[PDB]
């Protein structure tokens, strides 16, 4: 949460070489001094006819700030014949990616072209160069006999790279197999051992590699980015690679197993063209020894207050749990167009707090696209979503955006202090910067007053000049420091104290320091080894009873301590800082003796009451709950009197009710220093005697499945009076109830059918829909609206089967949508009428032969439903006329439901029941 | 009466006004007083002193009537009524005003044809030769003015996308296909916008295709260029604009250019030149949808995605991200490009959405829309299904939180696409405990509101006691353009279905809803009979907007369509078929001559 930014190390490169485009720390085991690597993809070299081939500069760290280009290859273009070049190196972007594992370092040139031993080409297959000490081999997995774009001719292998714990290489090539993309993993050893200057296409032994796939995937860009880490039981890092164009440009992230290169997990984007995958990172954000995945979408569009679509990019932060599944979250940029997840970069524990931190960069944010890097701290719960720090690129453009942060490496303490460091490169201005972490310092302050309750009269201890006795009291402000890393010894704090801060300006400072006669004294301290809390004492008297008439407002002592800029090593200066969330001032208070009996001590009589008014918290939705507290003091003055309400994890404090004339507008506030969840309410510092007080604390309980019978609150009054300081802890419960508004609905699609009936043919022994009649169709929905859900219900649908051995609505089949299973007491398509291969009015079950369809219902939560889709057929025998008027029929079918079981069982329930009916009226218009 | 103004007045005028616009202050020469100095002039006036007590106000500064026809001599054809109005708000007050938007018929229109010349279009580049004059007429009869242009693109002429340079003799053609095609170009500007709608035909005729290794083209590169180069394309300041983007392929997006080794982002600036060839294609990465919008919007250009079915779904999804953009379904020969531009044109001219450029920080702007005579739908500020020549109305309310620093601070308001607009120069006339607020779920005013004494003073785009309730409707969206599927109202960004027996985030879901027919009956019973409640409500024009076209004797046979039959007031049985598909066209074939009781 704090990197020096005053004077940070500044390195540079040739005008236009893109120095800084790629970075990383070099830490050879053969030496004690680390360096920093900087790729310059567009540099120029002493390479024969190789214009803009690129380079990788090794920078020294030691005031000199020099960088001499690592010599990977001085060789120009090899030949295939006289005049016909075998490879083209000019404009190859060598340095575009640079990782190092130890005494070794990988460096690729993904715009490297090759013409092939076959036909005459110029295919961008790419090539890397692995250096190690002095031996320098050439890695080039995609340059093989498998040429062209439908093969590996356009990989640009080396577009991304990384090493694994067990020392291995992960190389990505976005162009493989019609730009689907490719991943290739080889053993460092095998790479230098199987080398051979005379074999443009080398066969490494245990090489992992993805294979070509169906065409649908063309143009996905696998390998665009890549990171490593373990994602199964145990073992070696598996492979993680982003695929920008994946999906319908929704973009995906693939995580392959590092042993066999088989698929393990996938991640998909949510918004097309956002460029999900542009970047990825593996690192443990919550110190649970389980790696964590970070995916950045530099072009994500979210919405503003006015709800308008805006581009600020986001970073997916998927936390890996022992289960194997991930618990993801999101994080959006702030400035528009800045490209937030444009570059994620793991740091270690940038503050040695015990959890790792991560840096996210918005390459084109701030001032004039000067560039911004936000560093985020990690914590058990997850990754704090509030930038603890902001690195602002301090370099203006000149031909293209500076690009501060487009690249950046961390997790390496290139120096003394046991804290990491960070490299960041702005290739627009051609440069990189190293920010050095400062040593965090944790400090504790103490502050106590000799006599707690100041007695106006009693005054031993005499003044200074005019030897006159006065009522003194002492102050003891002690201090404790020390943190981790490199910094100790020194540590000096400039303190300062004050009496009657509750007064400040406006005189009437009822207290002053002994020999000073001032309402404010100061001093220094010094310490180091944690525990050696060096104290410093002071003496303060109270003004004369006649200079002031205020004797209720407590006299609070205030101490504020701050560090000095001088406790740094000869690191050219590196001042530390104190733990972010840490107060540089504590305060205690004093109370003039007033109305405390005759023994001169105040001992109250506290009591809290709470009637169960609302009493009814329905499980399911968020039920509102308010309780009327009744705090009252029937003894003497209670100092710093305050109501303490211990709230339930299912409840959250809204505020104190004020929409009323009977309740007190208490000044409450919610907090939880100890996993106790509590809201605190001020009842009066001097809290006068016999001070009854009603007030309302309202909030919202959120229950939880099964659980127990009811949620309770705990109330108690705590005061700072040496005696009888608290009250009997009174608890108060509220029962959980069950309410599940369940309802049933139906719709007979054609709520009508006219019998003139557009054509028709009575075909003895029918075989198709049209040979039968039109398609009537009933639909039933059972839905739970009520808050509390249920776990079992019955569905009974009676259906208008026949009226007199004469069929009515011939059911073809039925469907279901939701947790439901149904059964028919009779077979549905007795006539097997496959699809088309080209008591005298209301006919219900009361008066007609019935067909029962029964359905057992699963669990429906609040806002869900199950649905029966019955698809019948109007048997057209609704035809008669030789006998009176064969007309008007109201085909009915009803459906009722019974709720039989909820998942609570320990709470009182009731049986939910209801039904409904749906008709299909058949009639005659041209009768 | 010692109240609000009394309690927070003692201080000085400044704070006295800063309290409520329902207060006042008074005192100059040396006149005494024993009564409060800050009150409601009513409680104050009957106590002497009588002129330092401002009142917010919004004076129109320019009217000019809506006009009824495009360009007709000197009269600056206007489509928005007030154009200028001065606001002068005092501390924490507000002031409502209104705006009128007319779809002025016979308004000049610009049409830039920007086609993809990938080999898969040599054909296409044929059944277009005629088009241009063929266009000129269908357009003519819908606008006494029409200008058209032409543009062509392929992709960045670089290594990955282009044929690097394998045979030295491939930098020139389709060498192995024999055909012999024109080399790669990226984006070329052919015919600048002119009225001589023949130059268009005499142009495409010369045009030839090119070829590209990679599937995805460089269309967006072009789209950006034929949009911010204007002096080139020659769009007309006062006209309706159209960029017909037609392709049968996928498309590169920003960040792809990385491969080609292009990392400088698109600046959205015009980069064409003398040769009319986007001279940055190779040095600048494709533009992102965000830039694309920002510019499409600013320049008032209407992008139309004319694409082939094999890749149509792709572009619908893309436009969903670039709102205001329509998408038609072209063909392999573009043969139907004609009746595509039209349906697009109309479809765009069918709505009016109000947008806000450069609005101040502490200024809040709530809207109310009136688009269907008298019926006002509180909340929205956009309308669709309108007929060219129709007018709509919006009621805007302005409100300041606190008081910034003097300045001609002036923002605008205008319809997306429109040139006209209502400039609004605001001016601010401005010369307990932050602790105990309310708390929604951990934040003071839900982290969306200031906390002054009593309640919270919500931040722009927020409302309510706590300020949890937003002012958004977008979330209430629903693929229909009709918030909440017309099945419910939108309150606080979330729909609350009027429970017709429906549910869903936008009430889209309604399985027990009456037969799809029952709905579309009140439709045919007005457009073909005048009768039915729908004509009574005097609507049946903005709602029932299908295509009721009385069919011959027999009805239809088109599968995937429904039939329906009902009895009319008259007692006869009407037979009709619902049907959806094609351009997304829906029509209601109505058997002609129902069945009535004989006699
Ligand atoms: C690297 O050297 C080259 C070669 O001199 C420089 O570019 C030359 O001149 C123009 C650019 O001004 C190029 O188009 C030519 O291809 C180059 N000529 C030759 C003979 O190679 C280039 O500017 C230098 N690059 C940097 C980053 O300094
Ligand atoms: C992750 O997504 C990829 C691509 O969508 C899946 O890979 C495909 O898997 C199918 C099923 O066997 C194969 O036929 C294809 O060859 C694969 N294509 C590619 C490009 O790999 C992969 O299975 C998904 N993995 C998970 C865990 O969902
Ligand atoms: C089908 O016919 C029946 C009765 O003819 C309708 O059901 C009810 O009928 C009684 C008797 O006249 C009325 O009082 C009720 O108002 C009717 N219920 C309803 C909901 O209208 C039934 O409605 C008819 N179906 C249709 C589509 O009209
Ligand atoms: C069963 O559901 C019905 C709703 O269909 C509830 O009845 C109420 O609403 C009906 C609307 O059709 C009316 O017909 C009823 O008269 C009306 N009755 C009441 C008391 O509101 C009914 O309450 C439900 N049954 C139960 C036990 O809740
Ligand atoms: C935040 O705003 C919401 C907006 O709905 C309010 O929550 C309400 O939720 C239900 C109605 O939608 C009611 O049952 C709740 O009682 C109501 N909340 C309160 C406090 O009454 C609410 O104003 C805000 N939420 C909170 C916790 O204050
Ligand atoms: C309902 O509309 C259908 C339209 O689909 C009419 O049937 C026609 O279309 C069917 C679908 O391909 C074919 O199977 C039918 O053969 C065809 N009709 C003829 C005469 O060929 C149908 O007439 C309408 N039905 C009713 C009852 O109105
Ligand atoms: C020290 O006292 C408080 C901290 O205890 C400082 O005031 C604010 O305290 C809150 C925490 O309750 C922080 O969130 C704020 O950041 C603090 N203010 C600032 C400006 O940082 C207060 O500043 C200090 N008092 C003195 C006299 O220095
Ligand atoms: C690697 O080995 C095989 C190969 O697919 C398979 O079991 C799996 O992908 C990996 N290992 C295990 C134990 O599953
Ligand atoms: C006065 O206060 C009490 C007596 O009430 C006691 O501490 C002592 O007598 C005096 N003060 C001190 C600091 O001792
Ligand atoms: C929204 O609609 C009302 C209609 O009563 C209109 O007066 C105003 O524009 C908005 N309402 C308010 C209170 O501002
Ligand atoms: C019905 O479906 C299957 C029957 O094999 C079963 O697994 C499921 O639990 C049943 N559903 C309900 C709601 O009982
Ligand atoms: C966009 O198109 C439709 C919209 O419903 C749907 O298939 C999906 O949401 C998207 N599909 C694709 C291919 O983008
Ligand atoms: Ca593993
Ligand atoms: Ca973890
Ligand atoms: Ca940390
Ligand atoms: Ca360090
Ligand atoms: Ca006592
Ligand atoms: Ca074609």
């Amino acid at each position: 949460f704090n990197l020096d930014v005053d004077s940070p190390a500044e390195y540079s490169g040739p005008e236009g070489s893109y120095f800084g485009f790629a970075v990383d720390f070099f830490v050879p085991s053969a030496s004690s001094r680390m360096f920093l690597l900087v790729g310059a993809p567009k540099a120029n070299t002493t390479q024969p006819g190789i214009v803009e081939g690129g380079q990788v500069l090794k920078c020294d760290w030691s005031s000199t700030r020099r960088c001499q280009p690592i010599e990977f290859d001085a060789t120009g273009n090899r030949d295939y014949a006289k005049d016909d070049p075998l490879e083209f190196k000019s404009h190859q972007w060598f340095g575009a990616s640079v990782r190092s594992k130890q005494d070794k370092i990988l460096a690729c040139a993904p715009l490297y072209h090759w013409r092939t031993e076959m036909k005459q080409e110029r295919e961008p297959v790419g090539t890397c160069f692995l250096q190690d000490g002095t031996k320098t081999v050439e890695y080039a997995p995609c340059r093989s006999q498998d040429i062209d774009a439908d093969g590996q001719g356009f990989c640009q292998g080396g577009f991304s790279i990384d090493f694994t714990k067990a020392d291995r290489v992960l190389l990505g090539g976005p162009g493989s197999f019609y730009w689907q993309g490719q991943l290739i993993s080889d053993q460092v050893a095998e790479i230098v051992s199987k080398y051979d200057p005379n074999v443009y296409s080398i066969k490494y032994n245990n090489q992992l590699a993805t294979r070509t796939a169906q065409a649908i995937f063309d143009d996905s860009y696998l390998g665009y980015s890549v990171a490593v880490g373990d994602f199964n039981g145990d073992g070696i890092d598996d492979f993680v690679s982003g695929v920008p164009r994946a999906a319908r440009t929704l973009g995906m992230v693939y995580i392959y197993d590092g042993k066999n290169m088989s698929s393990l997990y996938n991640f998909t984007g949510e918004q097309m063209a956002a460029y999900f995958g542009f970047s990825v990172a593996a690192t443990d954000i919550n110190g649970d020894d389980y790696a964590d995945v970070f995916i950045g979408a530099p072009l994500f569009m979210d919405r503003g207050s006015d709800g308008k679509l805006q581009e600020v990019g986001q970073v997916s932060v998927s936390l890996q749990r022992a289960s194997g599944d991930f618990q993801t979250t999101k994080l959006n940029g702030f400035e528009v167009f800045a490209r937030f997840g444009s570059a994620i970069a793991p740091l270690g524990d940038l503050d040695q707090d015990g959890f790792n931190d991560i840096a996210i960069a918005a390459p084109y944010g701030g001032e004039d696209k000067k560039g911004i890097v936000y560093i985020f701290n990690g914590r058990s719960t997850g990754l704090n979503a509030v930038p603890s720090q902001i690195l602002e690129g301090q370099w203006a453009a000149r031909s293209m955006p500076p690009s501060f942060g487009y690249s950046m490496k961390g997790a390496t303490d290139i120096d003394k202090n046991g804290y990491p460091d960070l490299i960041v490169g702005a290739f627009g201005v051609d440069r990189a910067i190293l920010y050095r972490a400062r040593p965090v310092i944790t400090v504790n302050a103490g502050l106590e007053v000799y006599p707690s309750i100041l007695n106006q009269d009693n005054k031993t201890c005499s003044l200074p000049g005019t030897a006159l006795k006065v009522s003194c009291f002492n102050v003891r402000f002690c201090l404790k420091a020390d943190g981790k890393g490199v910094l100790p010894r020194k540590l000096n704090f400039q303190v300062e104290l004050l009496l009657d801060k509750l007064k400040q300006k406006g005189a009437i400072r009822r207290a002053l320091f002994l020999y000073s006669r001032s309402p404010s004294h100061s001093k220094n301290m010094t310490i180091s080894r944690g525990g050696l809390m060096q104290c410093e004492e002071l003496i303060a008297y109270l003004r004369d009873e006649s200079e002031f008439r205020d004797k209720l407002t407590p006299i609070t002592i205030f101490m504020e301590y701050r560090l000095d800029y001088r406790t740094a090593a000869d690191t050219t200066g590196l001042q530390p800082i104190l733990n972010q969330f840490t107060p540089a001032n504590i305060s205690r208070q004093a109370h003039i003796l007033l109305d405390c009996g005759e023994d001169n001590v105040c001992k109250p009589k506290l009591e809290v009451s709470v009637d169960s008014d609302q009493k009814k918290i329905y499980i399911g939705d968020d039920n509102p709950l308010t309780l009327i507290v009744k705090a009252q003091n029937q003894g003497e003055g209670a100092y710093e009197a305050e109501l303490i309400v211990s709230i339930p994890l299912q409840a959250d404090f809204i505020g104190v009710v004020r929409n009323n004339e009977a309740l007190a507008r208490l000044s409450c506030a919610f907090k939880t220093e100890n996993q106790t969840r509590q809201v605190v309410c001020d009842l009066g510092n001097p809290m006068k005697a016999g001070t009854q007080l009603l007030a309302g604390l309202r909030f919202s309980v959120h229950q939880q499945s099964e659980m127990d019978t009811s949620v309770k609150f705990d109330l108690q009054i705590q005061s700072s009076n040496l005696f009888d300081k608290v009250s009997p802890v009174v608890s108060h419960k509220v029962d959980l109830a069950v309410l599940a508004a369940v309802e049933i609905r139906g719709v007979s699609s054609p709520d009508h059918v006219f019998l003139p009936i557009p054509n028709w043919e009575h075909k003895e022994n029918p075989e198709t829909e049209e040979d039968v009649g039109p398609v009537v169709q009933h639909i039933y929905e059972l839905r739970n609206n009520g808050p509390s859900s249920f776990s079992k219900a019955m569905l009974h649908l009676q259906w208008p089967y026949k009226y007199n051995n004469n069929t009515l609505l011939y059911i073809l089949h039925y469907d279901i949508d939701g947790p439901m299973n149904c059964t028919s007491d009779m077979e549905i398509n007795p006539l097997r009428i496959k699809i088309s291969s080209l008591d005298i009015h209301t006919l219900g079950c009361g008066v007609a032969q019935c067909l029962k369809i029964v359905c057992q219902v699963g669990r429906l939560d609040r806002g869900k439903s199950a649905i029966l889709y019955v698809k019948s057929l109007l048997w057209t025998e609704t035809f008669m006329n030789k006998e009176n008027q064969n007309h008007s029929y109201s085909l009915k079918s009803s459906a009722s439901f019974n709720v039989i079981e909820f998942p609570y069982k320990n709470l009182p329930i009731e049986d939910i029941t209801n039904s409904t009916l749906v008709t299909t009226n058949v009639t005659w218009g041209i009768q | 009466g010692p109240n609000i103004c009394t309690t927070r007045g003692v201080s000085s005028c400044q704070q006295c006004l800063a309290v409520s616009p329902m207060c006042a202050w008074c005192s100059d020469e040396a006149l005494p007083l024993g009564s409060p100095r800050c009150d409601l002039k009513e409680n104050l006036l009957k106590d002497n002193c009588a002129i330092e007590f401002p009142v917010s106000e919004a004076r129109v500064l320019e009217d000019r009537p809506l006009s009824d026809k495009g360009s007709g001599d000197s009269s600056q054809v206007t489509q928005v009524s007030p154009q200028r109005i001065a606001l002068r708000l005092r501390p924490d007050d507000s002031k409502n005003f209104s705006i009128q938007v007319r779809q002025v018929e016979d308004y000049p229109v610009d049409i830039y044809y920007l086609m993809d010349l990938s080999y898969s279009m040599k054909d296409d580049l044929w059944s277009i030769q005629n088009l241009g004059t063929k266009l000129a007429t269908q357009m003519r009869k819908l606008t006494s003015n029409l200008r058209i242009g032409f543009g062509a693109f392929v992709d960045k002429p670089v290594s990955p996308y282009m044929y690097i340079s394998p045979p030295e003799a491939l930098e020139n053609p389709c060498y192995d296909m024999k055909t012999t095609c024109l080399p790669m170009f990226g984006y070329k500007h052919v015919l600048t916008l002119t009225d001589q709608v023949t130059r268009f035909n005499e142009e495409v005729k010369k045009q030839s295709v090119s070829r590209n290794r990679d599937a995805p083209e460089g269309g967006f590169d072009a789209i950006m260029q034929a949009t911010v180069c204007d002096e080139k394309i020659g769009w007309r300041n006062d006209a309706s604009h159209l960029l017909v983007f037609t392709t049968d392929a996928k498309t590169h997006i920003a960040l792809d250019g990385r491969l080609a080794g292009i990392v400088q982002p698109n600046d959205g600036q015009c980069h064409v030149g003398s040769d009319n060839h986007y001279s940055a294609s190779t040095t600048m990465d494709y533009p992102s949808l965000g830039l694309m919008t920002e510019k499409l919007s600013q320049k008032n250009i209407n992008l139309i995605f004319a694409v082939t079915e094999n890749v149509v779904n792709l572009y619908q999804n893309y436009s969903e991200l670039i709102p205001g953009t329509t998408v038609g379904v072209l063909s392999m020969d573009s043969s139907n490009v004609l009746q595509l531009i039209v349906d697009a044109y109309g479809k765009i001219r069918s709505k009016v959405e109000l947008e806000v450029r450069d609005l101040p920080e502490e200024l809040s702007l709530s809207f109310n829309a009136t688009c269907l005579n008298n019926e006002v739908i509180p909340g929205l500020k956009s309308c669709m299904g309108l007929k060219i020549g129709d007018t709509v109305s919006f009621s805007i309310e302005a409100k300041v939180r606190g008081c910034p620093q003097e300045k001609e601070k002036s923002f605008t308001i205008k319809p997306v696409g429109f040139k006209d607009s209502l400039i609004v120069q605001v001016t601010f006339d401005c010369d307990c405990d932050d602790f105990s607020c309310v708390r929604y779920k951990g934040e003071m005013c839900s982290g969306h509101g200031q906390c002054s004494c009593g309640d919270c003073l919500c931040d722009s785009d927020w409302t309510g006691y706590y300020c949890n309730c937003t002012t958004r409707t977008d979330t209430c969206m629903s693929s229909n353009g009709l918030l909440c599927s017309g099945r419910g109202k939108c309150e606080c960004g979330s729909c609350v279905c009027i429970q017709p027996g429906s549910y869903g985030d936008t009430c889209e879901k309604c399985p027990t809803c009456p037969d799809a027919c029952t709905f579309k009956k009140e439709c045919v019973e007005c457009k073909k009979f005048d009768r039915e409640p729908y004509m009574t409500e005097n609507t049946c024009n903005r709602y029932c907007r299908d295509e009721i076209e009385s069919v011959k004797e027999l009805k239809d046979t088109g599968k995937d369509a429904v039939n329906c039959t009902y009895k009319n007031e008259d007692d006869c049985v009407v037979r009709f078929q619902y049907y959806e598909d094609s351009s997304g066209k829906s029509i209601l074939y109505v058997v002609e001559e129902p069945e009535c009781p004989k006699g």
